[PDB]
């Protein structure tokens, strides 16, 4: 990918870049999933051993306060601001807010809201005054790459994201193990109740949570499962990674071309009765200028 | 789920006519 920016890339030291990041040593892990209920079109399989070079990865998704500092320093205008609208979940649109008639096929709970963007996540009249440490949302893949580049960083590959999110466990279902609420404790921010009609908020949140909510995984990463979908570097496919080759098993970058970029981790909207996509092997995608109230990112870096 | 559940709503997806 070859992006274009209208800000210069600032000089930053290794110590500055590494703040808030954890060092993942080089090594192998078992990537992918073979849950019999996985949707074939998602391409969770095959399970395979992947070798990665050492990398750094953010403990937290990028927050509102951090994204605000980037915008203040650069004047960056997000894709949602250029388009003039972004996607908001229906339950979060205040009555009377102007909304577009737009329809996401098969997903009527998504509303296209003029004026929804990172600083006004439910549309005009909303703000982030009480969410400085929540993940930034309504950021597209382009916006994420711009932030990451300004910060001296990059997006993780899907394999880097998954190695880090698995937190040293071999083929567990979730970042922390195989049970969703071990010891009766919520470990992530997803949906509870009846999707899309009623979220009971049993885990404490019916929207985004602070980036440091819940216990971390074994490598010190927070909210890799749930909270917000997280953009990765790779172009999406369902089958490129089914080939067994150095390109797909050593520092894999995904296919060279595509139409949508990978997103990982699930969000506050995910639920077992609908998508079941908060398992660590899960994966989907979105087109790179798209944005939504449940999608953000975390950065990686080369040491 | 009748077709594959959708978690990522795309700007392209709403264009239709
Ligand atoms: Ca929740
Ligand atoms: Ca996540
Ligand atoms: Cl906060
Ligand atoms: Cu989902």
């Amino acid at each position: 990918h070859m992006p274009s920016f209208d800000f210069d890339i600032p000089r930053r030291s290794p110590q500055e870049i590494a703040k808030g990041m954890v060092a993942i040593p080089g090594g192998t892990f078992r990537m992918g999933g073979e849950d019999p209920d996985a949707f074939p079109e998602d391409g969770e399989g095959p399970v395979r051993t992947v070798r990665l070079s050492p990398f750094l990865i953010d403990r937290y998704a990028v927050s509102n306060r951090q994204f605000a500092a980037f915008v203040k320093a650069t004047g960056y205008v997000t894709d949602a601001e250029r388009y003039g609208w972004s996607f908001v979940f229906h339950a979060h649109v205040a009555p009377g807010t102007p909304v577009m008639d737009a329809v996401v096929p098969e997903a009527p709970w998504w509303v296209a809201v003029p004026g929804a963007y990172w600083k006004a996540p439910e549309g005009p009249g909303s703000s982030i005054t009480d969410r400085p440490n929540h993940p930034v949302v309504h950021v597209s893949w382009n916006d994420a790459v711009a932030y990451a580049t300004w910060a001296g960083k990059r997006l993780p590959t899907e394999a880097e994201w998954e190695m880090a999110a698995r937190g040293g466990l071999d083929q567990a279902r979730y970042p922390w193990g195989n049970e969703l609420t071990p010891r009766g404790r919520h470990r992530c921010n997803i949906w509870q109740g009846t999707f899309p009609v009623h979220d009971t908020g049993e885990d404490g949140y019916t929207g985004t949570a602070p980036v440091n909510a819940f216990a971390p995984n074994g490598y010190g990463l927070y909210n890799v499962a749930g909270n917000v979908w997280e953009w990765c570097a790779d172009w999406w496919s369902a089958d490129w990674h089914a080939t067994e080759s150095p390109a797909t098993r050593i520092d894999p970058r995904g296919p060279e071309t595509g139409t949508a970029r990978v997103t990982k981790g699930g969000s506050f909207l995910c639920h077992e009765s609908y998508c079941n996509r908060y398992r660590v092997a899960a994966r989907t995608c979105n087109t790179p200028d798209s944005s939504a109230a449940h999608t953000g990112f975390r950065c990686a870096a080369d040491p | 789920x009748a077709t594959t559940p959708l978690c990522g709503p795309s700007r392209a997806s709403i264009l239709s006519g």
